[PDB]
């Protein structure tokens, strides 16, 4: 996955 | 509008005129106001032309409807119910100016007695109906004259043309006696149309006994 | 086996939280100061709630940031339903961690976020601020002093445990929260503060020239 | 508005005015009231002109939507029977002041006898429908006008031209007694537009035929 | 119907009548329409009697229901739009003949001086709510008259004695105006019921008091 | 309010003014009226002006939408239909008081002729729509002093400038004989509004050459 | 009630008056008429008092909900569109007595030139909205006396305090020739609310500075009266 | 594996391509002309869409029959809400293609049919035939000059590239079309045109005399 | 395993997306322009969302013209909901980014696109254009210079790295991004630019005469 | 699979 803060 | 029916030894008959008007204006000359619903049952409407003819049809598809679903044609009872139901549905519409009063014209083939196997069936804005007794019935406007004619000519009524030839003269009273009730045309050739059932079915009329009789009450009446 | 299938959610979550960038979030004399360190510039960790709370996250974005709509659809349906004033950070907390609790036991994947919400006392009013952390499981933990989210928590709660100090100023705070975030440029530093001194509402972001004065 | 249509030997033709009002103002002179819905019908519909656009492009469109799905086109009672279920269910809203009423014209290559291939049906706010015998027909506010001249006129009729002419003399009539029908404009150079189906199918009149047959009338006239 | 509120240093008083009519025939004699919402606020409903009591229980009802769900009460704001809402939805009823117009007076416990924390909230037939400044406000179809009874006699308000004394007063002169109105009655023992709220919260007031002030009063009035 | 549209060789015109009033009191005087919906059409817009905002704004937006969905720009029928459909869908609310009577010009880049791709198309209560041949068209209170004012100044127009001057002195001769519609205000400097579309597309007329125009309007009739 | 509004240069002033009636009955003395609903915009609503005041609550709410959704508030177009639905909307109830008539100023910090940024806009039943050029605009029963004063009074404009006191006169003259509006209470101390917008956001008048402009008024217009007479005889 | 299920779907609806009749489409100086090999009288695989617009198909009846069926009913609702000549071929091929995507992605058994899509230029215009492809999975190409679908493709698309003419007349089309299809009589074929001298409407069906005298 | 799952849904993603075509985006001194590798006449990949922000995308068809439309329906019901100038592209961003994650965490299959969301400043503004990529997980992530999808990438961006020059031309910007796109025709180049000197509509189709004297 | 652009 991707997209994490 | 007007259309009457009658029973005769071995069969009935039913007959209605052919005028349609909006007012005062003649709008209709050959309008065909009585329909063969199956085998059997003859149905004359008279009111509203447009509902009348919508009538006529839905009737007809619902009750072959329910001779091709069940594989045997409902009894005379349940064709009156049916009708009946329909004229009930209609008050609403009627209460607008849609009426519409049919009549109802029929051979009993399960009837004990086949000389007494006619039925005549009237109708009510209310959906009511009332099997007559009397051996004649009639609609419309000039509904009145036609039955008063028939009253004082049913005597005469022995056998098909008989009876054949009161209807067309009590259309002729009713006629005579309203504007709205077209009599018989010489100078276009048209006139009322007939239905005659018995034990053999409902056949249409040839409009040239007709002619005959009619041209026979007018050189009466002349 | 339910054992094993919570086990399971609770690496996952716990494994897609340390994969994150790190927010701070600390008390001080003006109420509650926000560090996140994020390098995107659309893309944002720290957002108001309503007048007196603020809002945190840490985890993937596209499930803190629908809990946060969440959450500001929640508080401004009852600030309206009821007045401003009876709207409180602990019944945001509450939500949250229904919702949150509800999620983990419920869906195919837990959500791999952890909350905090900070609540500050109204103005001419005198409270200690008051900071929520929420749990991907739905544990609620009442922090006095700090709060730390994502990456490797424990080297920066320890040297925010050393350097912590209460009523300390704007300043000396933002100090502290940066020397502990590094174990950077205003560039990749996303800086918001509870001002309690603000009438109404009290959130402020601090960035541009006047975050470069502070640091 | 007027809008005429006759039976000649061999085919049909329909033909109506061009004036559309507000009123006691002319708002358009060039209106066309005429529609070719396929290859052997045409419609023209008189009353509100939002209403009878809308009404002859969604008749139109039905028809050939049925055609395509069905690969066959309709009969035409199956076409009579479309459009007096959209006459019947515009009824509400020509209770409101929205009446549209339409005349339909066409050729029905399914008949027995070519020369008697014509057919003229008529409609009712009602949504009733009814076959003309007399071989002419009428609608709108000058229709009553129009049908009274082509009574006396119908009897010179041998062909599509004579037709034509009598077609366009009627018009010329509705428009001399009604000021909401417009006549035959020599200034504009605005004409009637008239359909003439045979079995070659539906075709429009060109305007320099009508307009010689409308300078004709008018100099036997004056 | 005929019910008034008025501000005293400390808190705050609430007295209503006691008849009820259909027409000009009366139908009751003892009817009570100041109830105790909560520990706090008192509410005063005029108009229909059956609305009126259907809203005091419905609106008690709400507010504990608030504060038992989020173990806190509702701050006084939200108690006045609580009640704004409840009126403003009754607006197609009232249209109907079913009106109902409530008097909310409360303590509140937040307010920084505790000596001017009493409150009275009237409101209109379209929901809208006012929070009344001069100290005093009625409702009811005698309102009229004992709100200007109250604008002279408020200068002798000192404390809840005085108060009362003057709500008292204010109810027997709308009395004496309005036939609607029921005054002191004497021959039965009927007395306007009133609720005093202040710092320790809202209490009943005995009917021996009131008796005492309708005697007092109407001693004075007679010479 | 009133709105105005002339075609001259090569392109179209449409102006409009600027004043809105509720009842007998002024309460805008720099209203515009008239849109740039697409890059070759231009829509007036009478009656309510909350209305015509809205209509405009909705009419755009639509417009728009289809373009960018599809790739390509409806076609200038079907701009027609969906403006006529809106007119249409909004008969309820005219009954209310809230009426909308929309002006249409446009250039029709897939016009055969470029001399003759001007449209101007008017619209009734009723959803109806006639695209007008005579060259110009008027909607508004004070459309028929200005229509009938394009009658006569007709004959003058030859290219884009002499249109310009014809319908800024057809909104002069409407503002003259009705009150509802502004006149040039020399004292605050507020003209009339005006959009000419070409093959080159729709452009907003700077206030300069219609300032001009009005003040040369009024020396010649001083 | 009757709300005023014009621009001077560097911003926009609000005023409206205190009084509230129902019929002939005065029944609100200290009514609040004028809001801040978000640090550069203020609205206030002419008509049936409960309606007003669910608006300005609603619209405020619909703003600050925006904003904290996006991160970035809403254009002052974006929110003149909103107040325009939200009046359309409530044209049905407008129709049975529960009318509302909103006007907007505000500070449209995206303007260009910076001395012109104010921004007034006039609603109207029927959800219609117009950008107000004139420079002015008022809303209510006694509005049309408001603005015939401030149509002889505007060219006294040069400033926010200047343009405060036209305001102030200008809710003074509304109020001498509409029953309805009230004026200022001496006796009770009462006096119109203003709210004044620049670029350093809005912000609400002391009531000091409102008294005293109120109080200058009337001893002008006493000090008038006594010099003039009736075209001879006092 | 999805690829395998992907391959089998793929290979399962080529074969039931494979087991269909051939059609033939390819550009004349007068338009487009339609010939298919269909024994069957009352069932047709060659109708018209639009007026400009044909339609042709070869596989399972029950499945193009109801995609004619759609594509009908889109392009008389699309016609009937803008405009007549807002309706265009390219629209009704993107649709197809779309739905014929959706049906191969979601439903259990993907459609075994193979779509053509023709356009001719309204009358007194010039332009160059349009002819569209597509196929079962959703891919849609672009043909200039011809287009075969069903049965054995390569022999009969060899001899129309061998064979095709531009600007070619109607019986020379119909020839060249007979003989690129043999490798038949009125009895077994099924032959229509997109005549773009047509006035409105394109598609003309040739039987009967007409057609046995054109061949 | 879930998360080796989903490694075989990310590798089928990447399949999918390199099964395609190349887009470049690059930004110039007049905005944002759009060169793709479409040999399709019909087809699109560039297309405009609203007045200031354009749309690029590669990958499976059927899918990014579906989120195309989408995009299209959201700006327009935002652009009337408020007003034309509160719809941005970030907020387009952000809802394909939110819509691709649903769509990858959810659905069957995930989608096989890449998308980019370019926007301009508005007229008569000064504003560095910025520029988006979308990825099929739902990242986004900011480039600040140019985006290249679809195909093999690597050489592309290793070529515009050195090629690429700010505040270039329309015709050097234009060499730049065909010379990379080759490491073609006008018969095979969809060209598009988000003009930023346009008043109101920035997005403008180059193809044609003009397309061949620009290169 | 097909129709990837």
């Amino acid at each position: 996955l991707g997209q994490y803060l | 509008t007007t259309i009457v029916a009658l029973k005769y030894p071995g069969g009935v008959v039913m007959a209605g005129d052919r005028r349609s008007t909006q007012g005062n204006m003649i709008s209709g000359r050959d309008v065909r106001k009585v329909y063969i619903t199956d085998d059997y049952t003859a149905t004359g409407i008279a009111g509203t032309a447009a509902v009348a003819v919508e009538f006529a049809r839905l009737y007809a598809v619902e009750l072959e409807h329910y001779e091709k679903l069940e594989g045997v044609p409902l009894t005379f009872a349940g064709k009156i119910n049916r009708l009946a139901i329909m004229v009930r549905g209609n008050l609403a519409a009627a209460m607008q100016g849609l009426l519409a009063l049919p009549l109802l014209a029929g051979y009993d083939i399960h009837a004990s007695d086949p000389q007494s196997a006619g039925r005549i069936v009237s109708f009510d804005a209310a959906g009511g109906w009332n099997i007559e007794e009397e051996g004649y019935q009639a609609v419309g406007s000039g509904s009145l004259f036609a039955k008063s004619s028939m009253k004082k000519l049913y005597s005469q009524v022995t056998d098909g043309d008989s009876g054949l030839r009161v209807a067309v003269e009590a259309l002729y009273d009713a006629a005579d006696d309203d504007s709205a009730t077209g009599g018989p045309d010489l100078v276009r050739g048209i006139f009322p149309t007939a239905v005659i059932i018995d034990a053999d079915g409902a056949v249409d009329v040839p409009e040239s006994r007709i002619a005959e009789l009619a041209r026979a009450i007018i050189e009466s009446r002349s | 086996s339910p054992e094993q299938a919570m086990r399971e959610r609770s690496e996952l979550a716990r494994k897609g939280i340390a994969r994150a960038k790190s927010v701070v979030a600390l008390a001080y004399a003006g109420g509650v100061l926000f560090v996140a360190e994020n390098p995107s510039r659309s893309l944002q960790k720290i957002s108001e709630l309503y007048d007196r709370v603020g809002f945190a996250a840490a985890g993937k974005f596209n499930e803190f940031d629908n809990l946060r709509r969440g959450g500001i659809q929640f508080a401004d349906t009852r600030g309206y339903a009821y007045d401003r004033r009876d709207v409180t950070g602990r019944q945001l907390a509450n939500v949250y961690a229904q919702t949150l609790g509800t999620i983990f036991t419920e869906q195919a994947k837990p959500y791999e976020v952890e909350l905090c919400v900070a609540e500050v006392a109204h103005y001419g009013e005198t409270k200690r601020p008051e900071l929520y952390r929420i749990t991907y499981d739905g544990s609620i933990a009442d922090e006095p002093h700090f709060v730390v989210m994502g990456g490797t928590t424990e080297p920066i709660a320890n040297a925010l445990k050393e350097s912590y100090a209460e009523n300390a100023s704007l300043t000396d705070a933002l100090r502290i929260a940066v020397a502990a975030l590094r174990a950077l440029g205003v560039a990749s530093l996303e800086v918001a503060v509870l001002d309690a001194n603000r009438p109404r509402r009290a959130f402020r972001r601090i960035t541009g020239s006047a975050l470069q004065a502070l640091l």
